[PDB]
């Protein structure tokens, strides 16, 4: 048995930087190490086999170098094309997979749009309440965001989706939703979706008043 | 013009077994191995193993022993992958590879099948209800639709028939309550809405679901 030990799980990298990722073996695996991109929706490619050798066709921006043990693989002048998922494969003993390491693409700043939305009519017909919250456009990825309710945070009954980045601006899109019984949702009428992000030194506000 | 041809999704019950299937062509099939491999949700890839198609021999991860299964048909250059007793821990995406060239016993592969999804789950098809998402009170005013309880995946939002396709954000689903939920949002200019129609149109197709839900000011 073979164990791989890639790293690291997940990079940002600036357009025509440089990136690396590296690979340790738990044995000498003499130089039988491959690289994979992988895209979702899509079957995975190889990249590179035996720690450098390309396969005809990939870019020479992609590069690999190593022996026993230790190994990684690069990429130089990144472009937009490159940002995926990558994994190592040992096959000298074997086959074992390495973690996988995900890129997102470097770019500007960007403050969220906010939308806060109030249970439809059609669903306080049913005994539940789904408040909603749209965050758009922004970047980084890591963001926080509280509901707070007649103005006491509320971390419970809350589910996040995240969009991939944007190919066409590399930002991020989330959705945040709080359900609450429908008697839960009229004991109160102020609702609040707060967001805390590096662009702003003050949350991004959006609220409503449930008798309003 | 190497294809590696694989089943889309499938979906069964805990303790059923599958047989995955990969239809190979552009090569002569014997003379390549093929490998097996799984990713489950949100995780990375984890190797099965590999079979040799000109006399059926093996080698696998340990793992998998009892698990997995490998055969190949040469008549027709098709490589299976049986999978036996099947829990919720084997929900996840199974994919086949065509290894380089090689006479060893072990080595890396190069072509890649699309994998097929198979989810292992009791969970029953079930329609989504459609909410509209109205604002409270600006130049561009965004709206949404929310599609909730539905199983199994996936959902297509459309709004207004394909005629708004800029500022369209389709989230991905997450679980709730055992059943997935999605939203939809799309941002057009204060000026259209609610002045002209913006509606959203939902597709379940595993259930026959098909709801046109009008945006409208919320009483």
């Amino acid at each position: 048995d073979i164990q791989m030990t890639q790293s690291p799980s997940s990079l940002s990298a600036s357009l025509g930087g440089k990136v690396t990722i590296t690979c340790k073996a738990s044995q000498d695996i003499k130089k039988y190490i491959a690289w994979y991109q992988h895209k979702p929706g899509k079957g995975p490619r190889l990249l590179i086999h035996y720690t450098s050798t390309l396969q005809p066709g990939i870019p020479s921006r992609f590069s690999g170098s190593g022996s026993g043990r230790d190994y990684s693989f690069s990429i130089s002048n990144l472009e937009p094309v490159d940002i995926a998922t990558y994994y190592c494969l040992q096959y000298d003993n074997l086959l074992t997979f390495g973690a996988g390491t995900k890129l997102e693409l470097k770019r500007a700043d960007a403050a969220p749009t906010v939308s806060i939305f109030p249970p439809s009519s059609e669903q306080l017909t049913s005994g539940g309440a789904s408040v909603v919250c749209f965050l758009n456009n922004f970047y980084p990825r890591d963001i926080n965001v509280k509901w707070k309710i007649d103005g006491s945070e509320r971390q419970n009954g809350v589910l996040n989706s995240w969009t991939d980045q944007d190919s066409k601006d590399s930002t991020y899109n989330m959705s945040s939703t709080l359900t609450l019984t429908k008697d839960e949702y009229e004991r109160h009428n102020s609702y609040t979706c707060e967001a805390t992000h590096k662009t702003s030194t003050s949350p991004i506000v959006k609220s409503f008043n449930r008798n309003e | 013009q190497v294809q590696l041809q694989q089943p889309g999704a499938e979906l069964v019950m805990p303790g059923a077994s599958v047989k995955l299937s990969c239809k190979a062509s552009g090569y002569t099939f014997t003379s390549y191995w093929m490998h097996w491999v799984k990713q489950r949700p949100g995780e990375g890839l984890e190797w099965i193993g590999e079979i040799d198609p000109s006399d059926s021999y093996t080698n696998d991860n340990q793992k998998f022993k009892g698990k997995a299964t490998l055969t190949v048909d040469k008549s027709s250059s098709t490589a299976y992958m049986q999978l036996s007793s099947l829990t919720s821990e084997d929900s996840a995406v199974y994919y086949c590879a065509r290894r380089l060239y090689s006479n060893s016993y072990y080595y890396a592969m190069d072509y890649w099948g699309q994998g097929t999804s198979v989810t292992v789950s009791s969970a029953k098809t079930t329609p989504p209800s459609v909410y509209p998402l109205a604002p409270g009170s600006n130049s561009m005013v965004t709206l949404g639709c929310l599609v909730k309880g539905y199983f199994p995946e996936p959902v297509t939002v459309t709004w207004n028939s394909g005629s708004l396709s800029s500022g369209v954000h389709t989230f991905p689903a997450v679980l709730q309550s055992d059943l997935y939920t999605l939203s939809s949002s799309v941002t057009v200019p204060s000026s259209t809405w609610p002045s002209q129609t913006v509606t959203c149109n939902v597709a379940h197709p595993a259930s026959s679901t098909k709801v046109d839900k009008k945006i409208v000011p919320r009483d």
